[PDB]
């Protein structure tokens, strides 16, 4: 049935996968041992866990995910954890040499060495599953492991399965803050691969996460754990109608078909809400109209872009928790008449209604409080094109006299790829501009 | 359409009403009642009002289309035309019944 | 004997069908187990229309559930009456429709269609003689609209001498569930006007507005709309289910209120739609029912019939009142409201009273008519289709399936012809 396989490449991908798995096990009552030792007091677990987990003959659960990394330090860090008894060591492939924010090595001289093993692993995992719809590839554009290895693996998975959905989840180099320097070098080469060889791509950064956490959660000392929790909540909200049911189930295909207006424009704008802390979730009346209106506020977006600069192509609304249809209808009636929100003269309306009976849960030790209902937004607008424009400007300004390029030359790769990626991104920006222009 | 069949008269009056109201004259329910029942005086009175208003148009200055600068008219008259059609139906609630008797 | 085979398509179609089955089981006195628990008289003779006789008096339903997603059958089976149906009729695929009509018709409409044709053929051969086939679905997705038209075409090709009545859900620009919804409505309307006897317009926004401004419900949900459509269906079908003095049947209704086969759309509507606190202060009489069936407030339309002229009107009553009141009421309405119906054709209202009152309610009566109000929906659908087809947005998905774009061109030509026909028949003048 509705079963999917998750792919985790790089340190960020591995940590995101761990956060997702721990969230799933805590929300489904799955104990870290892998069995059900709860023989005295039950606390749930009688549901459809086959979507992500598997049931053995002895009452054991096996996670279905791919944990690959070129550097063994992350593998060892996860291995020495308290959840080591859950997964299998064969799912965690170590490596001698790593990329560490380098594309040429991890695409030619490092990633090409471990290919057959991961292919056999994913073939075994697919054979272990009956129904397959899409994949959950977790990587990063800054990390060389999540850029070179991810590109070479997805180029083969695309030619091995043309009928299966190919998703994407990674991190965008923020214009203001950054971690490394050669991040756009890997980004300019990864974007072409993700555009001309994938169906959809989700783009997020960390600066907006920092802004929203300091503005709502009001933390002076953030940490990666909160970011991972937010990402896992987003992923769970997106894939909510798969593990469970509701009034109107929304599968991966159901929203993916409409979320792609054109083969070249497949970069939606996610928006999770409410992103609030404990004290921010008690003295505050929560309805649907307010949170839906807040979803279109630029301050709550995880991409730094003003929606008012462009206009929307396609909108996809999702909901999770006790939601009443009349509230959704009233919110739709309100937003459709809002003059602030812009749109084209050709799409008066389009959206989805995903009602999920199971409300979002909480975690002991986390920052998210107990909210009766949740909402997730995936919209398509041209105002986000500035990020690619800024990235192209950076690539042009640092490619003028070839800063930090001689290494890529010595490793072995064509210099013409830089110009090819540049012209492809220029054409993509031109297409975005043309689509944004109305009559 | 001049035909004695009152559908032709409906066609005529549907266009006559806004023209009656480009002057602001009251196209009146009892006026149409006397039109169909042929009570002398009402339609004649409105026609004479229109006649002397034509004389007013020819008296000093602007044509009726240029007269619109005096007092803004078509601010609610857009709704008035539709209400005129609906009130022509309402006049049908009493007047067209005899015509429909032969057609039913 | 004379039995009606019921069909299911689309998740919304499945839920409304389950609601209708539960409603009729409760009305006719059927326990959730499967036996009989009624206490009436006409609930044993003509009970075989929707049921089948088996050992121990355990009647079985007659409805085939067609779907592409296995998640709907689990949802509908866990209900209080989900254990009584035939699991063999639950023919579900493995891949969802993805709100695609072309993909659902081509990929998921080739290797799965054989089973449903086989089972419906078996059901048809099981009985002696039949009248028609009822299919309840929605145009919002590739499940209802994707295979409902194909199944209707197949059954018309196999058995041309049957009734094809459906209750598909029309879309609305104000309340949308699919981005490519006008594409799917476009594709479905062609099959509806080419290979379908009759069709009834179903809207959710109008029902929501009705239950908000008149019923005044606290938390209106899909269950309320399912109950309302089930009640409307029961009131429509009581003409044959419970015979009375002036009984009617589906085929007579279809012949009498369809002036032209190209125009077979209708306007359904119930009447006693009152709030909870008003139920104990009401006057059960004829003029009130006539007023609630004539005004545009109680109709389930996201439109206004006052913009056009009434073409065909049928008032189906269900109770024990009289005969003279209905005719005098319609006479004085036609006398007064003369500019609301076609003048060239008198007596556009059909009289029909069911002597058997429904269970739980004494006075019930539905309103089935074809007024001139769907024209704006048709023109707005045509406008939105032209707008999105100009630059060909969201078209690569359909192109990759294999079907070309000429289908859209011929479809839009067909709607242009149909709307031209509708507006030039709207102003049906007597003579030159």
């Amino acid at each position: 049935m509705r079963e999917c396989i998750s792919i985790h490449v790089g340190q960020a991908g591995v940590q995101i996968g761990n956060a997702c798995w721990e969230l799933y096990c805590l929300e489904h009552g799955i104990q870290p041992d892998g069995q059900m030792p709860s023989d005295k007091t039950i606390g749930g677990g009688d549901d459809s866990f086959n979507t992500f987990f598997s049931e053995t003959g002895a009452g054991k659960h096996v996670p279905r995910a791919v944990f690959v990394d070129l550097e063994p330090t992350v593998v060892d860090e996860v291995r020495t954890g308290t959840y080591r008894q859950l997964f299998h060591p064969e799912q965690l492939i170590t490596g001698k040499e790593d990329a560490a924010n380098n594309y040429a090595r991890g695409h030619y001289t490092i990633g090409k060495e471990i290919v057959d093993l991961v292919l056999d692993r994913i073939r075994k995992l697919a054979d272990l599953c009956t129904g397959l719809q899409g994949f959950l590839i977790f990587h990063s554009f800054g990390g060389g492991t999540g850029s070179g290895f991810a590109s070479l693996l997805m180029e083969r998975l695309s030619v091995d399965y043309g009928k299966k959905s190919k998703l994407e989840f990674a991190i965008y180099p923020a214009p203001q803050v950054s971690t490394a320097v050669v991040e756009p070098y890997n980004s300019i080469l990864t974007t072409h691969t993700t555009l001309e060889h994938s169906d959809c791509a989700f783009m997020v950064d960390n600066e907006a996460i920092y802004d929203i956490c300091r503005r709502n959660l009001d933390i002076e000392r953030p940490t990666y754990t909160n970011l991972n929790r937010l990402i896992g909540q987003i992923v769970s909200s997106i894939t909510a109608s798969l593990r469970f049911d509701g009034a109107l189930n929304v599968d991966l295909t159901e929203f993916q078909t409409n979320l792609v207006p054109y083969p070249r424009i497949h970069f939606p704008l996610a928006t999770y809400a409410p992103v609030i802390s404990a004290e921010k979730a008690y003295h505050e009346q929560l309805s649907v109209a307010e949170i839906t209106n807040a979803c279109f506020e630029p301050a709550n977006q995880m991409v730094k872009c003003d929606p008012r600069h462009g206009k929307y192509m396609a909108c996809c609304m999702l909901y999770r928790g006790d939601v009443v249809p009349k509230d959704v209808n009233a919110a739709i009636a309100t937003i459709k008449t809002k003059r602030t929100i812009q749109f084209v003269d050709w799409c008066p309306t389009g959206f989805k209604v995903g009602i999920n009976y199971q409300p979002p849960t909480v975690v002991p030790g986390g920052d998210l409080a107990k909210v009766q209902r949740a909402v997730c937004m995936l919209s398509n607008t041209t105002a986000i094109a500035e990020a690619w424009a800024r990235l192209d400007h950076k690539f042009d300004l640092m490619y003028a006299k070839r800063a930090f390029v001689h290494w890529y030359v010595g490793e072995g790769m064509e210099e013409g790829e830089f110009s090819e990626a540049r012209e492809d991104l220029a054409a993509l920006e031109k297409d975005y501009e043309e689509v944004g222009v109305d009559s | 359409s001049e035909s004695r069949g009152s559908t032709a008269k409906l066609n005529n009056f549907s266009r006559l009403q806004p023209t009656l109201h480009l002057l602001g004259l009251q196209f009146d329910q009892n006026v149409a009642q006397s039109i169909i029942t042929e009570k002398p005086g009402a339609a004649t009175k409105l026609l004479y009002q229109l006649y002397i208003a034509l004389q007013k148009k020819k008296k000093t200055g602007l044509t009726g289309l240029e007269i619109q600068t005096m007092q803004p008219q078509t601010n609610l008259r857009l709704q008035t035309l539709k209400s005129e059609a609906f009130r022509e139906q309402r006049l049908n609630r009493r007047r067209q019944n005899e015509i429909m008797a032969k057609i039913q | 004997m004379r039995e009606i085979v019921h069909l299911q398509a689309g998740q919304c179609g499945n839920q409304i069908g389950a609601k209708f089955w539960e409603v009729i089981s409760d009305e006719h006195g059927i326990d959730p187990t499967g036996t009989y628990h009624g206490d009436s008289d006409l609930q044993l003779e003509r009970i075989n229309v929707y049921y089948n006789e088996a050992t121990g008096g355990k009647y079985v339903p007659r409805a085939v559930l067609v779907d592409l997603e296995p998640g709907t059958m689990d949802s509908v089976r866990s209900g209080p009456f989900g254990q009584i149906f035939r699991p063999d009729n639950f023919v579900f695929g493995q891949s969802g429709a993805g709100n695609n009509w072309a993909k659902g018709h081509y990929t998921e409409g080739a290797e799965l269609v054989d089973s449903v044709l086989d089972v419906v053929r078996k059901e048809a051969e099981s009985c002696d003689c039949l009248q028609g086939f009822q299919l309840t679905h929605s145009l919002g997705g590739g499940t209802g609209s994707g295979m409902g038209t194909l199944l209707i075409s197949k059954i018309r090709e196999e058995y041309p001498d049957r009734i094809m009545n459906t209750f598909s859900v029309v879309p609305s620009p104000k309340v949308s569930d699919t981005v490519v919804e006008p594409y799917n409505a476009t594709l479905s309307v062609h099959q509806l006007v080419e290979n379908t006897d009759e069709t009834y317009c179903i809207d959710n926004e109008a029902l929501y507005d009705i239950c908000f401004r008149t019923l005044k419900l606290t938390t209106p949900t899909y269950g309320d709309l399912n109950h309302l459509v089930s009640a409307t269906m029961s009131g429509v079908t009581t003409c044959l289910r419970f015979p009375g003095q002036l009984n009617a049947d589906l085929r007579k209704l279809a012949v009498n209120m369809v002036p032209f086969p190209r125009l077979h759309f209708f306007m359904p509507g119930f009447a006693p739609l009152t709030s909870r606190g008003s139920q104990q202060y009401r006057a059960l009489t004829v003029p009130e029912l006539t007023q609630q069936m004539f005004d545009a407030k109680n109709m389930m339309a996201a439109c206004d019939p006052r913009h056009g002229r009434y073409l065909t009107v049928a008032a189906v009553f269900r109770g024990r009142m009289s005969m003279k009141e209905v005719d005098e009421q319609m006479l004085n309405v036609q006398n007064k409201n003369s500019s609301y119906f076609v003048e060239w054709i008198p007596n556009n209202v059909k009289t029909a009273v069911c002597d058997i009152p429904p269970r739980g309610l004494k006075m019930s009566a539905t309103f089935i008519g074809n007024s001139t109000a769907i024209q704006e929906l048709f023109k707005r659908i045509s406008e939105q289709f032209t707008a999105m087809f100009r630059r060909k947005a969201f078209l690569h998905w359909y192109t990759g399936e294999g079907m070309d774009e000429m289908e859209f061109t011929e479809a839009e030509s067909n709607m242009n012809d149909l709307v031209s026909e509708y507006q030039q028949y709207q102003d049906a003048t007597a003579e030159e």
